[PDB]
RNA sequence: CGGAGAGGUA
DNA sequence: GGGTATTCGCCGTGTACCTCTCCTAGCCC
DNA sequence: GGGCTAATGACGGCGAATACCC
């Protein structure tokens, strides 16, 4: 990428075992100081989010073992796009049933 | 060629020779001062321009002015090393001649009186050393270059105002170099609205309303005007063809009588370029397409001359008859478009709520400064200063000329303050850019930004303080005698003197010279900051400003920049770059007259850059200029493109220009990542200089450059043969065609000799010279700190084996040989510097003394009967430095003390122990005492013996000079008497200064005895006089701070030894913790049996990016296998002529390769002497981009004799076998970091607490607890970590009872706790309570 | 101004809440250590276990008074370290990283004595505290009641900490070194030394490789 | 151990 | 009328360490 | 001597107070 985002129309043509030509060394240092100064923003942007998060849910702890609600929450293997992204296993794993799930038929 | 360059012979496997040689790596300091300082004959930048703008003074009333005549800067009382060595500022008085002139009263302008103070003393400024750095408290400060929008014109862009309705806005910014921002702003109704500063809006046209113009003159001088004519049925219209563009078709555009465009039709080009062709000057439109457009101007009657119609308001079919019947036939209405100039400037004036002059000026007053009820005179002053006053607006000559850069003028000057026609080009083109026919301004472009070295820093503040004591003057001259008063009486020192201390001294861009290698001196000083006041704010974010730039090429380093939350704001300049006349930075660019690039340079500007095309360093040239490729990479705009070998217009002068000195050090940069580079570059300025310095075998060529250009470097002022050798000490013999008229006899170079630079870190300069070895004007005389042979010896090259052996170098870690701590090499020497400050206490002065109050005589054994520890004593943390004592105020002692002193047998005293102690946690030597004693104080035996000391040096110096100047004297005094009769035998005989006692027959000789004579004894009060001046440099006292008597700095050098955990970082970027010192054997081996002095994570590499090191290996095991080479060479003792093909062999090897040949050295003694310098390995220049090929490396790899693949099979001398495939050896060069673990160790217990708080922090002789922060709180949160926190915020940390009972509990042989109370819970329930704002506790 | 904190109320935990008995030093990898072990300098043990060496001393006879036992511990005799030695054998203390953004962020160890002047992590969780031997600086915090080394013992112990507790799976895992021997052992070729003879068990195939 | 500014580190 | 649609202030700003300065002064009594 | 003694080149978010077409 250069400034604002876009890619370069000539890549880096080189590598690091030949030399990398002054232009080519330039281009790359662009998408350097963008990463490095994003790792800096977000550093502090990241500790402030979870700075709130930490606030907003220092209250919640686990107080009894059960409470005998039958509603809960209904879980598929998430297809965004047009392919499925997540299994089901994976967010099923570790829950607990809020009804007795049947067969399919 | 340099003599000190044919000592040591660097390779270069550089392919194009260097066009432009690198220029002095300071000059933008050098040459900021010097146009600050120096005199002028016409208002520029400098002190002339700042009194040619603030005087002459008028006073309110008696036409009495204070007219500046000239100035002179005063010479210094004490020059650089002695203003360091006493702790003063180096600052040369200002003193200017200044006429009192009153006039006649009262009467046409006519003078009565005119008195003339002459040189008046108003202040001292501080001056720039040659290096480049001012010292203001003793210490040398930079003051960085500051990166700034240049005063003028800027069209940015207002995004993010939606309001669910999108669309960019647009904004126009005037900033001047002194006074008030202008701000043209647009809002989301096409509305103009101005901004004073950041005052609240105002609609456009109401600084036009306060500028003298009516409703008719804004809408004439903006908007176009469109023809109504009074004819035909439903009026016509004069047809504009080029009025077209944007408009839709709203009315029956017709052509030669027949309609060509009907209604509600878009109006096309074809359109146009039909009505164009049709040449149709008048067109018949309906009478509604009449009312829809604006009259421009008031319409009245012809009769009686009444109002019908006005401007700023629409035009409707009732006004139509009336003006029609009234009687008219042209009507000036208003352009308007949608796309083009729209109907921007009339709904402002119909949002205006002010129609003239005095209402505009009294609402301007009102949000100037809100309440104070307004008056139409104050509303003027104020209006007419901010904005046409040369003492509250000016642009400067840069301001006015990026000003009418900006507006397209021809004009590269005009006034410093606004003007009308300046305004209204700004909305003028402002309506453009909205239009679309202008573009919006970079706001990070280097053509938009300026820099502000320190010269143009010190006049602004300069001017400040000039414009304080004008205020002065102003008050006094009208409050006191009209009449005949000295000039020096009214003009205070304090104002002037205390603004420019200010600025040099706690200015936010005043920082302490990073001083710890010749790269961080030369770094500091050409950084660019872009914070500092009139600039960025470290909280920016900034993403927009952070990022490189385009034009951010070769004027200031995209790989040097802090990894800390403000990269991309500081910089690092270009190696090439340099400030414009202006403040823009330039880059040098060879010139291409057709395909032949000419050696001529141009220091392109960032603007002037960007219309031609830039070829790149690469592409080498054969034949006399032109490009071996047909189709060369070059940038246009900052984007690399193939473009023609005929079609470039400027290239770059060499390929080290676009990095930073820092930058262009890294070998092989080309084969490391930009981050990872990056890295290396800001470690390489952190790395402390080792014991001895030593030449990397792999370097670039700026080693010299930065050696010799940075301060730190002996250089020859004037050439000769060596005198004198000593480690203090250089005495040259000037050559005789170098000599000023007279005599001047040496030159001496007193050698700075362990002295705590800034870092407390030692610096010292190390005789490179012998004696009888000629040298020349720029050569190194000594090697500095860092430096071996005038190269930067940043850090050691060491034998390096890539494989990670059995995990003690897991991320970055690093293998350490018990050799490297065996051979004393990255060791250090540390100087810290202790300031003992004996004050004058109320209760009475404090004294500098051996007499400690109730002391052990163990401490005060390595203390003098003058109070101070001898310079050479071992000392510890806990001892005594300074004896410093403090008078008592009172001697009251409680029961428990009396109880103590009688168990314990102390003693009581009326003066308390304040001394100097060493902190507890540091040791060393005393190498350096420093006494500073002011006039009125009475010396003691050791500021008389470092005075002693002082004299003798000076003394010595001046004595060596007198013994050149006797010599001549008594030789000619012989020559002369030897005519005249023979004499030479008796003046044998007889001491050479009692020739003076002998007479001689009268002649011409007799008379030139006497004149020699005379010439002897003058020379002898010149000599007496001069050490006169000397003593009373040394023995005066210096300026100290109110209230002080004495200060003594205590020096303290700690020799420290790396060790496991010190951060010892190579120049690519790779880094590493020492892992542990293994014993040699444990170290792998290779077949011929050398172990390996360091071993670096292989896994390094894969990631990070960073195989350059790798290529530094390899290249590195050539090196040293060509020194090994010839080293076996020495050891035999072999002819001469052998190491002579040898020698030339090796730097011969190479493709294209400039480095040329010998023997144009000497046949044997600069061969032996090279021989010698290259038995430690061969030097090797590698240029960043332009540096050794795979091939090349290889070649030397053979020439060696060594594995040409660059790896051998090592064995590991751990277990003693060899592994599976070889391992890849080879010398690499290592920096040590200032990152020791030494000094990032720290732990407690039990100790000091804040008197607010029972939080543990304090000094250094035991620092607080480590703070653990509310992140780690929330850490044990999340386990079940619950005690832990009660334990580690109550009890270890705030309740002071919770501590001592915890601690008591401890020690008695039991873990237990009590809950407690923490105390800063109690602080902030107490200063809630302070406010009226109650807390109280729910008691159980 | 300084009822307001940022961030957070100053004095109660930021900024800054420092505490006793804690310390800070570079890290240095050991790959001797076991995984409930962390390397630690020997100076810093002696400082920072201080209130503890007093005990022991004076509870051994070696000490007869708090005075006796400062000068014991200044003198840095081979008698303390001993009582360092019995002091530190079971006693446990937490590693911690400045930047903490998880509970693995901080953990609890055995502290291994170690000659040197900086503190050894466990090559596997340094993933864990997200930490890399470049220059990066750790703290240590001594647990001082019973209640706190039973539960650092318990939960924050690194043994007992093998699974994130954000998504499951293990966060202790051989990064790069350890991965590249193992890669390297279980290659295998179509010739070489040893190939197509028969072995009864991994005996004596240690016994021909080695 | 009362508080600001700067650099470097992670 | 009413709902934007501005304009007017308040406010937030990772972590922790090292080093370094640099510290109410004017003034009419 | 001294005892009183007196700015934007931030950015994004947000609540409060009016501002403006239909």
């Amino acid at each position: 990428a250069k400034p604002d985002g876009s890619i370069i129309e000539t890549p880096i043509t080189a590598n690091f075992r030949e030399g990398l030509n002054v232009l080519q060394y330039f281009i790359s240092t662009h998408g350097a100081r963008k990463g490095l100064a994003d790792t800096a923003l977000k550093t502090a942007n990241s500790g402030y989010l979870t700075r709130r998060l930490v606030d907003v849910a220092q209250d919640l702890v686990v107080t009894e073992d059960d409470c005998g609600t039958h509603e809960g929450i209904m879980m598929t293997p998430v297809i965004e796009g047009g392919d499925v992204k997540e299994p089901l296993r994976d967010r099923v794993l570790g829950r607990v049933t809020a009804e007795d799930v049947l067969k399919p038929g | 060629y340099s003599y000190t360059e044919k000592k040591r012979i660097r390779k270069d496997f550089g392919k194009r020779p260097q066009v432009l040689d690198v220029p002095y790596l300071l000059s933008i300091q050098l040459d900021s001062f010097q146009k600050f300082i120096e005199q002028d004959p016409e208002g520029q930048y400098g002190l002339e321009a700042a009194f040619r703008s603030v005087f002459p003074i008028q006073s309110y009333s008696g036409n009495s002015e204070l007219q500046y005549v000239s100035y002179r800067l005063g010479e210094p009382v004490f020059d650089v090393q002695e203003c360091q060595i006493r702790g003063v500022t180096y600052s040369a008085p200002l003193r200017v001649k200044l006429r009192l002139v009153i006039y006649e009263r009262e009467a046409p302008e006519g003078t009565v009186k005119d008195i003339k103070e002459q040189e008046v003393y108003m202040g001292e400024i501080p001056l720039m050393t040659d290096n480049g750095t001012f010292v203001i408290n003793g210490t040398e400060r930079v003051i960085v270059s500051q990166l700034h929008r240049s005063p003028g014109v800027f069209f940015d862009s207002d995004k993010g105002k939606t309001h669910s309705s999108g669309k960019v806005l647009y904004n126009a910014r005037i900033i001047p170099y002194r006074g008030s921002w202008l701000d043209f702003e647009f809002d989301p109704k096409d509305n103009l609205f101005v901004r004073i500063d950041r005052r609240r809006k105002l609609p456009a046209t109401i600084i036009l309303r306060a500028l003298n113009y009516t409703t008719e003159q804004i809408l004439d001088l903006f908007f176009e005007k469109v023809i109504f004519e009074i004819r035909d049925n439903k009026l016509q219209m004069e047809l504009v063809p080029e009025r077209l563009r944007g408009e839709t078709a709203s009315f029956d555009i017709e052509a030669n009588g027949k309609v060509y465009v009907e209604k509600g039709r878009r109006i096309t080009a074809r359109h146009i370029r039909q009505l164009e062709k049709d040449d149709v000057k008048l067109i018949e439109v309906p009478v509604e397409y009449i009312a829809g457009k604006v009259v421009a101007k008031d319409y009245i009657d012809e009769s009686t001359g009444e109002l019908i119609c006005a401007a700023n308001m629409e035009l409707s079919l009732d006004l139509l008859a009336k003006l029609s019947q009234s009687g008219h036939k042209r009507i000036e209405t208003l352009f308007t478009n949608d796309l083009d100039h729209g109907p921007y400037i009339s709904e402002t004036l119909r949002v205006d709520p002010t129609n003239d002059r005095l209402s505009a000026l009294v609402e301007i007053y009102r949000m100037m400064r809100p309440g104070e009820p307004p008056t139409r005179e104050a509303a003027e002053s104020l209006f007419e200063n901010l904005f046409f006053s040369e003492d509250r607006y000016d642009l400067s000559a840069v301001g006015r000329m990026k000003f009418n850069r900006s507006l397209l003028r021809e004009e590269i000057e005009g006034s410093g303050i606004l003007s009308k026609d300046d305004i209204i080009d700004v909305m003028k083109k402002l309506i453009d850019i909205r239009n679309g026919k202008g573009e919006v301004d970079d706001i990070d472009h280097l053509g938009n930004r300026r820099i502000r070295s320190v010269g143009e820093m010190a006049e602004n503040q300069f001017r400040v303080g000039l414009v304080r004591v004008e205020r002065a003057v102003k008050e006094r001259l009208s409050l006191g005698d009209l009449d005949t008063l000295m000039p020096q009486d009214m003009i205070n020192a304090k104002p002037i003197s205390a603004a420019v201390k200010e600025f040099f001294g706690s200015s936010q861009l005043s920082q302490f010279m990073d001083q710890n290698n010749p790269l961080s001196e030369i770094t500091h000083k050409r950084r660019i900051s872009a914070l500092g006041p009139g600039g960025l704010t470290r909280e920016r974010a900034g993403f927009e400003v952070r990022d490189v730039h385009p034009t951010h090429y070769g004027r200031v380093c995209p790989i040097e920049t802090p990894e800390g939350p403000n990269i991309g704001l500081i910089n690092s300049l270009s190696v090439y770059a340099q400030t414009n006349e202006y403040g823009f930075l330039e880059t040098p660019y060879r010139k291409v007259t057709d395909g032949v690039v000419t050696d001529e340079i141009h220091y392109l500007s960032a603007i002037e850059e960007g219309n031609y095309v830039i070829a790149q360093a690469n592409s080498n040239l054969d034949e006399e200029g032109h490009f071996v490729e047909d189709l060369v990479t070059c940038r246009s705009k900052g984007e690399s493109s193939l473009f023609s070998r005929d079609q470039v217009d400027y290239m770059d002068v060499s390929t080290q220009q676009v990095v930073s000195v820092g930058a262009s050090l890294i070998p092989f940069l080309e084969h490391d990542d930009a981050n990872r580079a990056l890295m290396g570059a800001n470690m390489q300025r952190q790395a402390v200089p080792t014991l001895r310095a030593d030449k990397p075998l792999v370097g670039t060529g700026m080693e010299r450059a930065v050696a010799v250009d940075s301060g730190v470097t002996a250089v020859a002022k004037r050439g000769g043969v060596v005198q004198y050798v000593d480690a203090s000490r250089i005495v040259i013999k000037v050559n005789e065609d170098e000599m000023y008229p007279g005599e001047a006899g040496i030159d001496i170079y007193n050698l700075t000799k362990y002295t705590r630079s800034n870092q407390n870190t030692c610096i010292n300069q190390m005789p490179c010279v012998s004696l009888g070895e000629p040298v020349e004007r720029g050569d190194v005389l000594a090697d500095g700190p860092s430096t071996d042979l005038g190269e930067l010896a940043l850090g050691q090259n060491m034998r390096v084996a890539f494989m990670p052996w059995n995990g003690y170098n897991f991320e970055d870690s690093i293998l350490v040989s018990e050799r490297v701590v065996q051979e004393d090499r990255f060791t250090t020497i540390h100087i810290q510097e202790l300031a003992c400050v004996s004050r004058d206490t109320k209760l009475g002065p404090e004294e500098i003394t051996a007499d400690i109050p109730n002391v052990g005589e163990a401490a005060l054994s390595k203390l003098d009967e003058s109070g101070i520890v001898y310079i050479g004593a071992e000392v510890t943390g806990g001892d005594i430095l300074v004896g410093k004592v403090t008078p008592k105020g009172e001697t009251q002692l409680t029961p428990e003390e009396k109880l103590l002193r009688a168990i314990f047998g102390e003693k009581a005293s009326d003066v308390k122990d304040s001394s100097l102690r060493v902190p507890n946690g540091v040791s060393g030597t005393v190498i350096d005492v420093q006494v500073f004693t002011r006039d009125g104080v009475e010396k003691d035996k050791r500021a008389l013996e470092i005075e002693e000391m002082q004299l003798k040096q000076a003394k010595k110096d001046l004595s060596e000079e007198l013994q050149i100047l006797e010599a001549g004297l008594f030789s000619r005094i012989r020559a002369v008497l030897v005519a005249g009769g023979v004499e030479a035998e008796k003046l044998d005989k007889l001491p050479r200064d009692r020739w003076l006692e002998l007479g001689l027959t009268d002649e011409e000789k007799q008379n030139q005895l006497e004149q020699l004579a005379e010439q002897y004894d003058e020379l002898k009060h010149e000599f007496e006089k001069k050490l006169e001046a000397k003593r009373r440099k040394i023995t005066q006292g210096d300026d100290l701070a109110p209230g002080v008597l004495k200060i003594v700095k205590v020096y303290l050098a700690v020799k420290r030894r790396i060790q496991p955990g010190d951060k010892m970082a190579g120049r690519h970027g790779n880094k590493g913790v020492i892992s542990k010192i293994n014993p040699i054997e444990d170290m792998p081996y290779d077949e011929n049996g050398t172990p390996v002095d360091i071993v670096l994570n292989p896994l390094g590499v894969p990631s990070r990016m960073n195989i350059g090191q790798i290529l530094e290996t390899h290249l590195g095991m050539a090196a040293k296998g060509i020194g090994d080479k010839i080293n076996a060479m020495l050891k035999q003792q072999q002819e001469v002529a052998k190491l002579r093909e040898f020698i030339q062999r090796a730097y011969d090897l190479g493709a294209d390769v400039r480095q040329k040949v010998d023997l144009s050295t000497f046949s044997d003694e600069e061969v032996m002497r090279l021989a010698e310098n290259l038995r430690k390995g061969m030097p090797i220049a590698t240029p960043v981009f332009d540096g050794a090929k795979e091939a090349e490396i290889k070649e030397l790899l053979k020439l060696g004799d060594l594995p040409t693949s660059g790896q051998i099979r090592l064995y590991d001398g751990r277990t003693g076998e060899q592994f599976e495939r070889p391992v890849t050896v080879g010398y690499m060069y290592m920096l040590k970091l200032n990152h020791l673990v030494d000094d990032k160790m720290h732990a407690r217990s039990t100790g000091s607490y804040s008197l607010v708080t029972q939080q543990p922090l304090g000094g250094k002789a035991q620092f607080g607890g480590q703070r653990f922060g509310e992140m780690e709180v929330w850490a044990l949160e999340a386990y079940g970590a619950a005690y832990t926190l009660q334990e580690m915020l109550t009890v270890k940390s705030d309740d002071v009872n919770g501590r001592t009972k915890m601690y008591k509990n401890i020690v008695d042989g039991n873990h237990q706790m009590e809950p407690g109370m923490p105390e800063s819970f109690n602080v902030l329930l107490k200063e809630i309570r302070s406010l009226g704002i109650n807390i109280e506790l729910e008691d159980e | 101004d300084m009822i307001k904190g940022k961030q957070g109320r100053f004095r109660q935990n930021l900024l800054g809440k420092r505490v006793d008995y804690s310390g800070r030093s570079v890290i240095t990898v050991g790959p001797y250590l076991r995984l409930h072990q962390c390397g630690l300098p020997k100076k810093m043990a002696l400082e920072l276990f201080k209130p503890f060496i007093y005990g022991k001393l004076e509870l051994r006879g070696l000490a007869t008074t708090i005075k006796a036992a400062k000068k014991m511990v200044e003198r840095e005799e081979a008698v303390v370290w001993d009582i360092l030695d019995e002091v530190i054998r079971e006693h446990p203390v937490l590693l911690n990283r400045a930047p903490t953004l998880h509970r693995l962020g901080i953990q609890a160890f055995e502290p291994v004595l170690i000659e040197g002047k900086a503190i050894q992590l466990h090559p596997l969780v340094c993933a864990a505290y997200n930490a890399d031997f470049d220059g990066d600086q750790m703290a240590v915090h001594v647990p001082l009641t019973l209640e706190a080394q039973l539960e650092a013992r318990a939960l924050m112990m690194s043994t007992n900490n093998i699974l994130s507790p954000a998504n499951g799976e293990p966060i202790i895992v051989p990064s790069q070194d350890v991965v590249l021997g193992l890669y390297y052992m279980t290659r295998d070729c179509v010739n070489a030394k040893g190939e197509g003879m028969v072995l009864t068990g991994p005996k004596e195939a240690e016994r021909l490789y080695r």
